[PDB]
RNA sequence: CCGUUAGUUGCCAGCGGUUCGGCCGGGCACUCUAACGGGACUGCCCGCGAAAGCGGGAGGAAGGAGGGGACGACGUCUGGUCAGCAUGGCCCUUACGGCCUGGGCGACACACGUGCUACAAUGCCCACUACAAAGCGAUGCCACCCGGCAACGGGGAGCUAAUCGCAAAAAGGUGGGCCCAGUUCGGAUUGGGGUCUGCAACCCGACCCCAUGAAGCCGGAAUCGCUAGUAAUCGCGGAUCAGCCAUGCCGC
């Protein structure tokens, strides 16, 4: 009667909460491509469904914000698909493959003795 | 003309002499120092010391450039 | 009702002092109310290591503030002396308020 | 050792406009902050030693 | 020329903060400030009994300061006299006066920082350094130690042109960041001008 | 690689067609990071295909394809005491990437006005044989091979 | 339409119009855009002198820029460069005006590379 | 660009609200 | 990557009030968070192998030393280190030392260094639309309304600082202006208004607005940065700080 999956990374978290119902998606307000604005983003987080199929039956509703746009919306999807993981607890053979792992540990890391984007030391000259 | 600012403002370090003083007219160059100033009225027609650096100029202004930032009327450098 | 603010550089200190007042005023106020920390506050500061011109050499370390908000219900008298004369740490200090 | 000038704190600002900043051990007037207000150094080294409350160092 | 400081090798590891105390903003500067004053004038006056360390430390008002040394006598003075002049001229400094905190230790072969202003102020008496480092090492990691690395750097005992030396005995990774050990430096007094000493005793840490 | 193949990194296909070749050209397309724009005239680029092109974006893309993508060229081996062009059979792998690259570019080249209208522009001329980006191939290809006599050189 | 220094506006609205005239376009525009009361968004190619005519008066007395803007602009900087002032120092010689540092970096004014 | 100062750019970096941006 | 402790931040995964902003109550598990220990020891299945260990596969939060930090061993260089502090010696002193009034280290025919912004329409212009982040704020950040072409000027509320002052994150989204010129680009320098730390701001400041708007339509021989969340690009804060030429450094 519910189903909750969370998925979060690079500082945007999107927690996901599905229960019974159809195919509305309150993205911690509107809905979804609603708030993907001409986001080819939407379709981001909703491929945990696509899973084992059917984006119909069931009610979406999700704490999503932070970072930003994208993370959020990929994050949400992860979160979706463990949604997925409550309620069938025995589909590795979708939620592994299509499916996913982790959050994905890849953020502007640090600058430290200088060159900013960690490696852009500043360039020579002409000597 | 020249006012404009009103009081002729002078940062009071440069006021407070332009002033007054202004009574028994002039005598020119006081060694102006903190010309952080709005040069403004009065000030319209005498010589102050402006401080050059490491010289005291004697500037003597006129009318319609008075009033402005002291400092830009006394330069400060050396080239060509 | 107390509030409270043990505000401290220790990551002991802070583990002390709430520590005492929330398990000694166990016998006192309302139990206490969980030891609140706070996400402990952080100030950086980098400089050079290399004394004189080396826009390189320096490296960083930080000063921060740890803080814990103990506090305990139910005003109940007996609360006032199982931490208000019974504490025991050393790097932090008693804030109190209600 | 510039003896001469450990004049920065009779304020005198006599005018705001010169009493100013310094590190309480060497000195140095060049890069003297606030809450430690000394030269990088006086505070970097003693703070390495450490007898420099709490401040630890960094790691990230 | 570079290798971190064998202290900040130590913080959050094998010894910490002497002067234990917090505060915050507005006020911590000035607090060790005084700190300093203190330390100072401290050691200043009492290098005396070969004092050794000072942990001042602040839970409140007060300004604790356990000072160390190997050397009680001259120390709390015959009876008591000497921590007297001591803890009260403190005041001096900013009030708040303190329980002038004598503390003891048990070994200066455990303890480097003072073997090195020894065979340091020996080197002032004038006498064979290389020798010196030899052995003191020797002696300090031997009457118990898990090592005695030592080293003595600029003016070796002589030479118009300057020079570095050293020697040790068992272990000292300074490196693994976590070896707890002891290190100790001393000044240079020698005519040659600053000529300084260093020596770091392997404390274990297994 | 110090060594060893320091693998060709896998893209997750399409978010408009599910498909390995769109993604990575829309990356062609973008720049700053705008997967957003990217894809955007990868898109009305597309409308260009199904409007001012009865033909579906899927034979023309995979045609311009067809039509860029290499074969045979050459690079020169310094072996003894000399370095002489030989050519060889332009691997698949770089054949796509490059020969997708290039079309990109040589799209940016046409005129118009419209981003979207090069995209198509090129792309459609180039599924049937007509433009910048795959003639220029054919040169280097032809081109290439001139040095016929070196290419038993193998590289 | 025919102004001042003949700032004809084509396929744009009011404010790109003035824009086009002596010391006008960002800033200029706008204040020329309201008065004159056009929408920008017109491409101007029929600016009825009905309606021109009343911005275009307006924009004498208090507007110069054109045959004008020279005035204030000629005017202000002789007194300047007549009194031991400064504002006018900077370009006692042909260096930057506003700033800036001179000895290097300054062509900008003091002509080509030499 | 962030130099045209004037307009957008302009205060987006100059960090400047005013006559382009009102204080929010 | 997982359970352990706990919940004024965060949940509702289950409501009830809903003022429906999580406003009120309530639930501590989930997201949050400091803290705890467990988690590939080439350990197991398949290759290879005398061995170390590399190679295939599943398991999953992940190995193949998880991505990122700190750690730079022996010497080289007599490298750098006069004015960082320390220092041996040397010289010094009515002064090579002290304070003050101004200049000046920001003088330019020129060369080279590191960055800024730029030639634009896969852009500029305008209006409306959609979300961090690690930091910062007391005599300080500064609430909304009044003066506001503008800089800013006032009243003035808050915190006392995961709840209060900084903050408007931008590129992204939708329509609207422009249709490819030296242009709405570009914004020099000289066109104007003001904001402000400071007395004073000539020289020797930051800023808003008025007029002016130059060179440039990706730059020779040549020379640079960068293995993936990285390259690029877009932003927020930070110490020095009554103003600051910070387009520089740092962190995100």
């Amino acid at each position: 009667e519910q189903y909750y999956g969370t998925g979060r990374r690079k500082e945007a978290v999107a927690r996901v909460f599905l229960r019974p119902g159809n195919g509305k998606v309150t993205v911690n307000g509107q809905d979804f491509n609603e708030y993907f604005q001409g986001l080819v983003r939407a379709v981001a987080a909703l491929e945990p469904l696509r899973a084992v199929d059917a984006l119909g039956h069931f009610d979406a509703y999700i704490t999503v914000r932070g970072g930003g746009k994208s993370g959020q919306i990929d994050a949400i999807k992860l979160g979706i698909a463990r949604a997925l993981v409550q309620y069938n607890p025995d589909y590795r053979a979708k939620l592994k493959p299509l499916g996913f792992l982790t959050r994905d540990a890849r953020v502007v890391e640090r600058k430290k003795y200088g060159k900013h984007k960690a490696r852009r030391a500043p360039q020579y000259s002409k000597r | 003309p020249r006012s404009l600012k009103k009081g002729v403002f002078v940062d009071d370090h440069l006021l407070e002499k332009v002033l007054e003083l202004n009574a028994k007219g002039e005598k020119r160059l006081i060694k102006t120092w903190s010309r952080r100033s709005t040069i403004v009225p009065e000030m319209v027609g005498h010589t102050i010391a402006v401080y050059n650096g490491k010289q005291h100029v004697p500037v003597y202004i006129t009318e319609n450039m008075v009033g402005h930032k002291l400092g830009e009327f006394a330069p400060t450098r050396t080239y060509r | 009702k107390i509030r409270i603010k043990l505000r401290g550089f220790d990551h002991k200190t802070l583990d002390a002092s709430a520590q005492k007042i929330v398990e000694a005023a166990r016998r006192s106020g309302a139990q206490v109310s969980g030891p609140i920390p706070l996400p402990t506050r952080v100030r950086r500061f980098t400089v050079i290591r290399g004394p004189f011109k080396h826009k390189d050499s320096r490296e960083h370390f930080e000063l921060r503030t740890h803080n814990r908000l103990v506090d305990i219900i139910n005003p109940n008298r007996k609360t006032i002396e199982q931490l208000m004369t019974l504490d025991l740490p050393t790097g932090v200090e008693i804030e109190i308020k209600t | 050792a510039r003896k001469a000038l450990i004049e920065k704190a009779k304020r005198t600002p006599k005018f705001k406009v010169r009493a100013y900043t310094r590190c309480v051990r060497c000195g140095r007037a060049r890069s003297v902050y606030r809450f430690f207000g000394l030269c990088r150094i006086c505070l970097r080294e003693l703070a390495h030693k450490g007898q420099l409350p709490g401040v630890r160092k960094a790691s990230w | 020329g570079n290798k971190i400081h064998p202290i900040g090798f130590r913080l959050g590891i094998t010894r910490d903060w002497e002067s234990r105390w917090y505060a915050g903003k507005k006020q911590y500067r000035h607090l060790l400030l005084e700190d300093q004053r203190i330390r100072g004038l401290l050691e200043k006056e009492l290098y005396s009994a070969g004092l050794a360390r000072v942990d001042i430390e602040r839970a409140a008002d007060n300004v604790a300061v356990t000072v160390h040394v190997a050397k009680p006598g001259v120390v709390i003075g015959r009876g008591g006299e000497r921590i007297r002049v001591l803890r009260e001229e403190l005041a001096k400094l900013t009030g708040k006066n303190v329980a002038l905190n004598v503390q003891e230790v048990q070994n200066p072969n455990l303890s480097a920082p003072l073997v090195a202003q020894r065979v340091a102020e020996q080197i002032e008496r004038r006498f064979a350094v290389r020798r010196a480092i030899k052995q003191a090492v020797q002696r300090v990691m031997e009457s118990g130690a898990k090592g005695a690395k030592v080293i003595v750097s600029g003016r070796i005992g002589g030479a118009e042109q300057a020079r570095t030396e050293w020697a040790a005995q068992g272990r000292v990774p300074l490196h693994t960041l976590r070896a707890n050990i002891d290190y100790g430096f001393a000044l240079a007094r020698t005519t040659y001008g600053v000529l300084g000493v260093k020596a770091y005793i392997f404390l274990g840490e297994v | 690689a110090r060594r060893r193949r320091a693998e060709v990194r896998q893209l997750q296909p399409d978010l408009v067609y599910g498909d390995v070749l769109v993604t990575a050209f829309i990356n062609k397309i973008m720049r700053d990071g705008k997967k957003n724009l990217a894809a955007r005239i990868f898109y009305d680029a597309c409308k260009i295909i199904q409007e001012k092109t009865g033909q579906e974006p899927l034979k023309v893309f995979k045609q311009a394809v067809e039509n860029v993508k290499p074969r045979m060229e050459v690079r020169s081996r310094r072996v003894g005491g000399a370095n002489y062009q030989v050519p060889m059979e332009v691997s698949p792998r770089r054949q796509q990437s490059l020969a997708l690259r290039w079309l990109v570019q040589a799209a940016n080249q046409r005129p118009e006005r419209r981003a979207a209208v090069r995209i198509a522009h090129e792309l459609m001329d180039a599924a049937e044989g007509k433009g910048g980006a795959v003639k220029k191939k054919e040169d280097v290809e032809r081109m290439a091979e001139a040095n016929r006599a070196y290419a038993h050189y193998r590289w | 339409a025919r102004i001042a220094g003949v700032e004809i506006p084509r396929n744009k609205r009011v404010d790109v119009a003035l824009t086009y005239i002596y010391g006008i376009g960002k800033a200029r525009a706008k204040e020329a855009l309201e008065k004159t009361g056009i929408n920008p968004a017109t491409r101007v190619k029929d600016l009825t002198e009905a309606e021109v005519v009343r911005l275009r008066e307006y924009v004498e007395n208090t507007w110069k820029l054109e045959g004008e803007l020279r005035a204030e602009v000629a005017a202000n900087i002789k007194r300047l460069m007549d009194i031991g002032c400064y504002r006018g120092l900077r370009h006692r010689r042909g260096l930057p005006v506003r700033g800036q540092r001179t000895r290097t970096n300054a062509r900008t004014r003091k002509g080509p590379r030499k | 660009g962030k130099g045209d100062r004037r307009t957008r750019r302009g205060k987006i970096w100059r960090g400047t609200y005013g006559k382009y941006r009102p204080r929010k």
